[PDB]
């Protein structure tokens, strides 16, 4: 719920994955 | 997934396994909205033109998992389902208008690690996210071309569609209900979904809160991965007033 | 090809 969209082993670390960068570039 | 990369460990934690018990073989892909529910498209259970019509003791759902095949002892969960929902206006004898389906689950998945359920978007975040150039990812265990099968679940990032570009890439209607994403022939990168990634996710990370949004569910595509032709997605938010009627309904 | 499931799944 509250805590939806937020993945244990990368939000919730404040680790980014492998290409997120891409997407967030492409928010233009 | 064609062209696509493994995906990280917990990379998609609201990535669903559609399975069928007999024989035991993948389905379709889906997504964890809930404890409770999972979100796939309607053309995953309901599909007349090729005799697919599932009932609930048809299937199971696997969350959690990463290996295609395996089973992931202590890391994935498999759940029975208690109820199918279809649209009521999905459009099965045409074009797959409204291909969207709800499952809810015998009882609540625990969450961990590896299971997380992805965010529905609201209207503001739908606006702002659902522009040509944006990218989203999709995800799934599906056939790697066209014309083999990927040892774990694979991803793609790819660009959402300029609707005029879209509708001419296809002698099929298109509807507001439906977007299309991939690359075109002249931007050199390509990839798209494929047999076995159906009712799987597109998602985008809102660059305003850093939450996971799912903004489509993997519908159809004119083959997997062809030069002038897109996959097409169903519009989640376009259809979000009947997932909360469902969910307000029968929760 | 896929690893079975365990039986409690399937009952
Ligand atoms: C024309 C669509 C409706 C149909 N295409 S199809 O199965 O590949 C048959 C086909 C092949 C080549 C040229 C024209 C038609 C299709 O996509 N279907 C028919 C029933 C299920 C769904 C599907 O495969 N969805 C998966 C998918 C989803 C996406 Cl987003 C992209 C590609 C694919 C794989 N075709
Ligand atoms: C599909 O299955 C249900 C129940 O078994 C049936 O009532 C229905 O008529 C079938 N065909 C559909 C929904 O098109
Ligand atoms: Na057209
Ligand atoms: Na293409």
């Amino acid at each position: 719920e509250a805590d939806c969209g937020l993945r244990p082993l990368f939000e919730k670390k404040s680790l980014e994955d492998k290409t997120e960068r891409e997407l967030l570039e492409s928010y233009i | 997934i064609v062209e696509g990369s493994d995906a990280e460990i917990g990379m998609s934690p609201w990535q669903v396994m559609l399975f069928r018990k007999s024989p035991q073989e993948l389905l379709c892909g889906a997504s964890l909205i809930s404890d409770r529910w999972v979100l796939t498209a309607a053309h995953c259970l309901l599909y007349p033109p090729w005799d697919k019509n599932f009932t609930e003791n048809d299937l199971l759902v696997r969350i959690g998992k990463h290996s295609r095949t395996r089973y992931e002892r202590n890391i994935e969960k498999i759940s029975m389902l208690e109820k199918i929902y279809i649209h009521p206006r999905y459009n099965w004898r045409e074009n797959l208008d409204r291909d969207i389906a709800l499952m809810k689950l015998k009882k609540p998945v625990a969450f961990s690690d590896y299971i997380h359920p992805v965010c529905l978007p609201d209207r503001e975040t739908a606006a702002s996210l659902l522009q040509a150039g944006y990218k989203g990812r999709v995800t799934g265990w599906g056939n790697l071309k066209e014309t083999g099968q990927p040892s774990v679940l694979q991803v793609v990032n790819l660009p959402i569609v300029e609707r005029p570009v879209c509708k001419d890439s296809t002698r099929i209607r298109i509807t507001d209900n439906m977007f299309c994403a991939g690359y075109k022939p002249d931007e050199g990168k390509r990839g798209d979904a494929c047999e076995g990634d159906s009712g799987g996710p597109f998602v985008m990370k809102s660059p305003f809160n850093n939450r996971w949004y799912q903004m489509g569910i993997v519908s159809w595509g004119e083959g997997c991965d062809r030069d002038g032709k897109y996959g097409f997605y169903t519009h989640v938010f376009r259809l979000k007033k009947w997932i909360q009627k469902v969910i307000d309904q029968f929760g | 090809d896929f690893e079975e499931i365990p039986e409690e799944y399937l009952q």
